[PDB]
């Protein structure tokens, strides 16, 4: 006798999904939507290479720690990679004021061009070439941060300095300087004749007056003295004015901000892999079409959305048996 | 299932039908064979494709990432920053895991609904002219050749016929 | 529909019935007319009114607004502040858009369920005494005047009657 | 209900059956009694137990607490800290209240689906051999003793029997 | 033959809703729940008018920039409106310490009454009426911030000041003062005889000592000098003690905090519309019963919940065909 | 005639649940999942007792306010309880620098052992036993913070101090010190002969130089002088170097950080209840298996998730009538 039956599909699929009322439910078809795979490398981001500081910190790079010469004139970058605890930081011990705010600024910058703003030859009445230290060695011999100059007395005199610089460029200008804190009055007079010193710095916005602090400190990198550095952004058409009768670590090079854009500073021990990606994380790059990944929260580029799940699978087909 | 059809009054699936999700198995004087219902298979395809796309698109503007540095005397704001990034991370993680669980369940019961709706499309056509076998099958009170079966499949079955 | 009734085995809606969502169309010796089922129309009204209210009320304590100023050397906390307000904004936006999508779907399938439940309220009353036309209609095996129709509508239909 | 069974075509619940959620009431020549269907009662028990557990477990990594102190010239970050902790508090509160409302509704309609699926498990077994009373009951066209009732209950009912 | 049919409603509605499985679904009835409309005006908030700073900043208002005389004695406000970049700010260039913290405090305040705390006539041994500048013009002639006084030497002497004020009011008191940073020793001695100066300020909680910073700065509003201002809240029954031998910009007027309440500072270019509302945003007011709006995140009053959606429509009725 | 019926359970349950489409819906079975009950006590957390500062603040405790002697050598704690406004804080008025940052540090610490770092007997050329005050009474007679020493001149001379301390311990060391701000030059010379004083402090990381501020202040606890305190964490193997010619409030006792772990500071007026719990809040402890509670946001231990709801009840059974 004639008959017709109504039924549904079935196959050999072992793929499971979860529901609110039932776990591990085998279905005919499913769709994974969670990327779980990365190349374990640091790549170019859309063809543009990241700036991989090696054993150098951002401070070491910008101030010009002699061990960081590799980064003297760095090309455009997509993002910046810094180790958790770079070995080449402040060779002469001290501190960098508002360092975290500067590093934050860096995350919006893609390119500097370093320019010389005050030539070493322009220090007529001081010694501009005796400011070096064994804390900052270069090729076996004492040296110093390359982008600023440690000025000292000449002929047992330190005339008060009145030097100024007008930013005639179209770009914002990152200007760095510092002050040296000796350990005693003897070191004070020996380096800079004057016993009672100051550094004043002014711009449209800045109204600063620093005086050295003498104190007995523990040796770091063989030194009990400290260098304290400062920075500002000089607006185009504005000028910066320095006055000082000692302890001045004067600018030599500054940084034209010549490309702003989205960027970041990644903390990672990885080195440059020779690859290209559209999406980078501190532990590797992602090539995916998934809407989700679970690789790392910190991400740059065109990326999937990060999530803490180790499994996300959607059901497309029906229950299988 | 929620609708009683899949793994219910239809005890098992057809390893034999590979043309679609829902379909027919006919048995008459011209022989046997499987036949997928395109109208209901395609509709179910549009539905879960829209479902997948609606999930992907609703979560495109999620929570982002950016690293921030803090010094040693900024532990409070460092902790605030960590707690708020972990916060959004947790609610978006919950939001994705919960969404999948919920929709996966609607999707299974969606298929169960489509099959049951197919069985009744046929049942409401073959009124007096057939008897419910109770297992997803219909025994005919007449001869249904290959042209007649097609009239059931494409919804143009003609009731003007005797049956006894 | 999910329940097979609306735009299913009942192919279309009645432009003619304006007294409610679900109802009847009778055809007998005293004439024709439409009649809305108040019991099921009102229940469906209470349901979606509660649904709307439950949506409005669950999202009264959302995320607020307040502006905050930061100077030029507070970019990190300014960025933190922006990122967290944008954060809550995104999850509440997702929460409202997703909620609407989900409930809208439950609401359509709710109406589809009510109609199917109405068709079966009648079907389980007119047991032997009528035949399923297969299109949402019931042909009577007797005479059902305007008082008898009302007995079907208000659920007091009397089966003690012959039918052949 | 959404499936028409509970407080629908089965007008009321049985205060008499205490062995399960869903069951049978038989009436024959050997007497009367209630009998719970273990197969469908247990399945429903597994389901809502998984439901409860899935709710508890999806919300184990929520938002935490920690108190933080701020001085008098840190009102902006104090307010940021308050606003973000109140923020997560609100979305998690909404997330729990909304989840309960939604699942409670699925759970009621889950029971309504199980009963309807039980009524049809029987209906699709007693084909010709019984008539639908329209109120959740089936009148037999023969004698169904206590062994025969069991055949209906455990799904082994034998259709090879006359009926008139 | 007699028959009865079961069916559903239908009408001429073209209103659509979306579902997870289907977009643009025409239904019989629907309910919009997203307000998308605003009056584009700044209104009173429940009858109480906002404080509309015009081209004045909060600093210009509170310090009493001569161009901001309109706000000399301001009535109760519901909220405060300030332009993105007010033209009348610090007429004499400089800076306002903890300005953002003070603006934040302002958001919890609905009313000041300004009182005179130190009369100009009480400056027996200094010039209290010669402290004016072309940076602060008023009606063509030089002037200064009205609520503080720029004291200078009298008969080539500047006696050290010991002035104090007990807050005998029931209200917290907002007290403002400042220090002048000249550009050189010559300007120093010419304004205030004494070459080496300080300002000390104390309360129960405050222990401050300021010394002027001499430096060469770029001209802003025609001045290379700077005024640096400070504030504190004087608790009732507490006293503030000033001591100074020069460069002191002394209080004259202070602000009694006479109404605390929920308020805000809106950044907006809009001016006062002559309307009233229950809900205000920086781009206009909202009159609505919707549970959601998409107008602006920053809101004050009894408002709907903000959301990024440009469409939220609930289904009430069934599918239409 | 024989028949069989299909039906559902029913009972005498009056328990209701809510749905999106219906409130107050009576069902057969339900499950409460919201804890609403606490013991109203402060308990041990897993057997380990909290540190209940009584009328003492964290400053009073650590500096050693004489009224806080109860806490001179405190045992391991699970958490710390401090009143909203402790009576025994800084007995001699002044301020504690970076107090909130220190309190935050405290939340990661479970145990100190206080050690003597500079013995009082080691002050050969100063008075180490005359630095007491009526602001800091102990048993009717004048006293001072126990963990630091207020050094004064001996034989009308105050030789400049050069004292240093190497942290030879395995633990980080919390070191406290301070500076006294007198009210005039007379008080200055009378306490410490030298009129012009400073305190310099250095470590690997710290480069500090403090000078006293003389000013006329209101009396707090009967004093117009101020003590200003500082702290640092001394790393193991690092040294701290002090130099001073007056106003130095020297370290005597420091704190070995001998147990780090998760902890908190609870603001609560409650005292120690003699109970034990796994979950504590500032208003009472929680014993529960619920996944949610609504007792207090601020929580420590193995706790349910806080929520603002005053009712959360899940449906398990079906509709009851
Ligand atoms: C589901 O399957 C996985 C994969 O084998 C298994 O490890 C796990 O135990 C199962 N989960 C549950 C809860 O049944
Ligand atoms: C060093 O300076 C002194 C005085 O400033 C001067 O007399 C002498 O000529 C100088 N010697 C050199 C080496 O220039
Ligand atoms: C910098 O130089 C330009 C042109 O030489 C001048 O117009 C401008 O005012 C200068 N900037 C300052 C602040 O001196
Ligand atoms: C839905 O309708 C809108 C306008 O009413 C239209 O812009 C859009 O293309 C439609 N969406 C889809 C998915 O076709
Ligand atoms: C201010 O004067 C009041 C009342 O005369 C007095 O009691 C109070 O101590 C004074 N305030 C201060 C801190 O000097
Ligand atoms: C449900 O019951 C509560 C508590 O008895 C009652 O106050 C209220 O009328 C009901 N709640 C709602 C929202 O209808
Ligand atoms: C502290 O003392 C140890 C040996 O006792 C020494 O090796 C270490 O370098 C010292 N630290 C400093 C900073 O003096």
């Amino acid at each position: 006798s004639d008959q017709i039956c109504i039924g549904y599909h079935a196959n050999n699929s072992t793929e499971q999904v979860d529901t609110i009322m039932e776990k591990n439910v085998t279905v005919t078809h499913a769709q994974d939507i969670l990327e779980k795979t990365h190349n374990g490398k640091l790549c170019d981001l859309d063809g543009v290479k990241p700036l991989i500081l090696r054993d150098c910190s951002v401070a070491g790079w910008l101030l010009g720690n002699p061990m960081c010469d590799e980064f003297l004139n760095v090309p455009e970058w997509s993002y910046i990679v810094e180790k958790i605890n770079p070995v080449n930081d402040l060779c002469y011990p001290g501190n960098f004021n508002d360092y975290e705010e500067l590093k934050h600024l860096l995350s919006r910058i893609n390119h500097f061009e370093k320019i010389q703003i005050i030539p070493k030859s322009s220090w007529s009445d001081h010694e501009a070439s005796s400011g070096v230290s064994s804390a900052c060695p270069y090729q076996g011999r004492s040296s110093f941060f390359r982008n600023v100059v440690w000025l000292i007395k000449k002929n047992n005199t330190y005339p008060t300095i009145k030097r100024s610089y007008n930013n005639t460029n179209q770009e914002d200008l990152l200007v760095l300087w510092g002050i040296h804190h000796p350990n005693d009055a003897a070191e004070q007079t020996r380096l800079y004749q004057n016993p009672t010193t100051y550094i004043s710095v002014g711009t449209s916005t800045l109204n600063q007056r620093l005086v050295p602090k003498l104190a007995t400190r523990s040796k770091v990198n063989g030194q009990s003295g400290r260098m304290e550095f400062f920075w500002t952004i000089l607006k185009p058409n504005d000028a910066i004015n320095f006055e000082s009768n000692g302890n001045f670590i004067a600018p030599e090079n500054a940084y034209k901000i010549v490309k702003k854009g989205d960027s970041t500073i990644m903390k990672s021990e990885l080195e440059y892999g020779n690859c290209n990606t559209k999406c980078q994380t501190p532990i590797g790059a992602i090539n995916s079409s998934m809407p989700f990944h679970n690789i790392h929260p910190l991400t740059i580029g065109e990326c999937p959305k990060y999530v803490k799940s180790n499994r996300l699978v959607l059901a497309t087909g029906l229950r299988n048996s | 299932g929620l609708f009683g059809a899949i793994a219910g009054f239809i005890e098992g699936g057809w390893q034999g039908m590979v043309d679609g999700w829902y379909g027919y198995h006919h048995s008459n004087e011209q022989g046997s064979g499987y036949a997928a219902d395109k109208e209901s298979t395609q509709k179910a395809i549009d539905g879960v494709t829209n479902k997948v796309n609606s999930i992907i698109d609703k979560m495109n503007t999620q929570f982002e990432a950016v690293g921030r540095e803090f010094n040693n005397l900024e532990r409070r704001i460092e902790n605030l920053n960590k707690k708020m990034e972990d916060g959004f991370l947790d609610v978006w993680t919950y939001n994705a895991e919960l969404l999948v669980l919920m929709e996966n369940e609607r999707t299974l019961d969606f298929h169960d609904s489509n099959v049951k709706n197919l069985y009744d499309k046929v049942r409401l056509q073959l009124r007096d002219n057939a008897k419910e076998l109770g297992n997803g099958c219909f025994e005919f009170y007449h001869r249904c050749d290959n042209e007649c079966m097609e009239s059931v499949r494409n919804g143009t079955y003609d009731y003007p016929q005797y049956s006894e």
